[PDB]
């Protein structure tokens, strides 16, 4: 199905 | 005619008093997703809230329980493991499960999959000061593949029981939980009513996101100055296992595991030729190039961490001598205590840090950005929900209420912002 | 039909894991003894040979036990103690027993009378494994004081593997233990099956005659004080007040107290936020030695910790302090109070207290024996003896080693 | 009954 991606900021 | 010995809800916690550290809690059921026996590639750890809750939560793809087997698990002292394949089990006592949950919360549940059929079981201190029993009983309830149940004499008291006492108030409310096991086999550990001072849980879930952390007024007792595996689950994930064979996801980040070559310089190598053994033990002696102040004897027992940052040698003796040595060696010729966070202290274990002393003294004379968060989108709703980490594969369509996650299990929920 | 918790023999010995220091298993029974439903006025520990096996034995003058109350103490967290006459029992987890007695060895059987009737239980790692028992099972035999049976069903069972399988062969042999509580109430254990390590004890008992010792291979995981290796200068300082009298081979032990044992004596407040009371301290400077200091932790009346450093941990020396925190919890094995943030306070507070006082600061007793009317023998006899009967037999000695008039005497000591 | 004593060590 559909997946974004993102950053974790610490 | 002779009468069995019996045990009485009150020793639920009486276990669990040895563990004064609560990560030494964590580890046992770490350790029991990571036997050869559950099997388990990845475990996730999580906080959430259930029933308004907080919870801890210990998910594994591994293996799962037969009804039976979940019962010995809730039982103590039975273990029944073996080495496979030079996968050599940590857990030989029969008794972490009880004593971490124990420690960790007064409740705790255990939902299952072995591919044939699904349990839970219940093991509440709650639930037992309220109905008053004399003895632990351990309510089960096991399924069929299709969710039909099964042993219904058991299950259908069991069955009453949780439902009246439980987090979960439904048949419904419970089969979310066997849901969020993704895979055909599994197991999933919910424990509540944590421990609580000032009226907050002693553990921190705030100050990192991404942690389970153990707040500051942190050193351990033995420790001045704290290196990061004793505030932080993440940290001590790392080091856990001398070689790993398992990922643990921490608040649905992935633990990326420390290694050697890329953490200690001047590396050398020297063995252990003890009397009383048959055999070489291999020992790692390293400078700590990274925080300089965390140094000392790694101790690994069966590829599991005991003890770390013993101070051994020089390094006992002064302010000055030894700093930045870090040592690793596996000794699973002694002994682990009942927490599993030192070794009985026997003559052996006595040589074995003498040795340990003498032999970093040499040395010491001798030498002179997180991964990304994942996403999906649900099909009905259309709404961006979070996901872990360590997933190897979705189903075609995903929805709200399929959701893992319990804060996120339907579309009527706002989405999340990202960081 | 819902399952009960099940007991697997293993568990026996996982109970035991906690004791590193096999003194905080003794000291767990001692504290049995101790503690007011058995009000105990002595409780003698000795170390004896029966049926060709090393034993360790526990013996007090105790109120005893019903059989209920003994199947209890075999069994796992029951305990129901509550403080009488200001007298507070130490006991509170109902696990010290099993953790203790596993720890020392792997078979203990106890003999107890509370003057209605009497009982002998078995709680034996090594019969569980013979007969490849699935569960933790306790023969329990009960008799009245007639010396007649009584729950024969379970008696019967119990006696037949605790004869099978036990020290004890013989009727005769368990009723000479039975015996051996000279008085109408009160408790004896025997353990066997002592830990060996270089085929020998775990124990010293060579050395001294009056001792149970950890030989020279001694100092915990932390020169040693005394009290880590000998369990006559343990003793002494176990409880605070104490209540009760030890006796160790026969020979008493002598408490120590504050006063001779330390000078510049001054006294201290904790008055914690989170408490609703004062906690008073006791600091001392250390007459006897120099190197033995720190604070002494008591809880309950009971020590946990010894010799903690606190403060300046070279500098701050031969300083002694001694609290009693009952606001603490101690830990599976009694010899540390749980890691609190509490605890951690009362650390901090201790060493400031302590490093204010430093700034502002700068023959054993004699053996008893009985003649035996019927041999003319003389027979050693341990201290803390109220009153023997008019006459005395070999027959009916406590000590299992001299109970027959054909035993030869004793020498005294050279 | 018939009791002596002694000094121990
Ligand atoms: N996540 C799990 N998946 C499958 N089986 C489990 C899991 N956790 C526990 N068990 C079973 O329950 C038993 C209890 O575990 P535990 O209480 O840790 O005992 P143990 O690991 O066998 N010995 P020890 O851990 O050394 O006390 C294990 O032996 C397993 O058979
Ligand atoms: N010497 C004894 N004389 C009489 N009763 C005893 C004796 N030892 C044990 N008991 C009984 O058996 C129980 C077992 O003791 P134990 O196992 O130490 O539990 P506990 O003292 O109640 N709690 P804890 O000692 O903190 O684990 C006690 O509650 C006593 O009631
Ligand atoms: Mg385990
Ligand atoms: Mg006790
Ligand atoms: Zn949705
Ligand atoms: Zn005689």
């Amino acid at each position: 199905a559909r997946t974004k991606q993102t950053a974790r900021k610490s | 005619g002779i009468r069995l010995s019996a045990l009485c809800p009150k020793f639920l916690h009486t276990n669990s008093t040895s563990h004064t550290w609560p990560f030494s809690a964590v580890a046992e059921l770490i350790d029991n997703a990571y036997d050869p026996d559950v099997n388990a590639k990845q475990i996730w750890i999580d906080k959430t809230v259930i029933s308004d809750h907080i919870c801890l939560t210990f998910t594994d793809n591994g293996n799962g329980m037969t009804a039976d087997k979940l019962h010995k698990m809730l039982s103590f002292g039975f273990s029944d493991k073996v080495t496979m394949n030079g996968h050599v089990p940590v857990g030989l006592y029969g008794n972490g499960f009880k004593s971490g949950s124990m420690r960790l919360g007064k409740d705790a549940m255990v939902f299952t999959k072995n591919g044939e059929t699904m349990s839970v079981g219940f093991l509440s201190q709650t639930y037992l000061e309220v109905i008053k029993a004399e003895h632990v009983v351990v309510p089960i309830v096991t399924f069929n593949k299709h969710r039909q149940m099964i042993n219904l004499t058991e299950s259908k008291a069991s069955l009453a029981a949780i439902l009246e006492h439980s987090l979960f108030s439904t048949e419904q409310k419970l089969l979310a939980e066997l849901n969020a096991i993704m895979g055909k086999k599994g197991t999933r550990i919910i424990i509540w009513n944590l421990r609580s001072y000032k009226n907050a849980t002693e553990f921190d879930f705030e100050k990192d996101k991404y942690d389970i952390r153990i707040p500051e007024d942190y050193k351990k007792q033995e420790r001045q100055i704290a290196p990061e595996s004793d505030y932080s689950l993440r940290a001590y994930c790392s080091i856990l296992y001398l070689k790993p064979r398992m990922q643990i996801i921490i608040r649905g980040q992935k633990v990326k595991t420390q290694l050697v070559s890329k953490s200690l310089a001047y590396i050398e190598r020297d063995v252990y030729r003890p009397k009383f053994l048959t055999r070489t033990v291999r020992i790692t002696f390293g400078f700590n190039c990274r925080n300089k102040d965390h140094y000392g004897i790694m101790m690994y027992h069966k590829n599991r961490l005991i003890k770390a940052y013993e101070k051994v040698g020089c390094q006992l003796k002064a302010n000055n001598m030894g700093v930045g040595v870090v040592g690793i060696i596996e000794c699973n010729f002694l002994k682990p205590t009942h927490n599993k966070q030192d070794f009985d202290y026997t003559n052996e274990y006595r040589l074995t840090i003498l040795a340990l002393g003498e032999k970093l003294n040499d040395y010491w004379n001798e030498m002179k950005k997180r991964p990304d968060q994942t996403w999906v989108q649900c099909d009905a709703c259309l709404k961006w929900r979070k996901l872990p980490d360590g997933i190897d594969q979705l189903p075609e369509k995903w929805y709200c209420s399929n959701n893992p996650d319990p804060q996120f299990r339907n579309c009527e929920v706002p989405e999340e912002p990202e960081d």
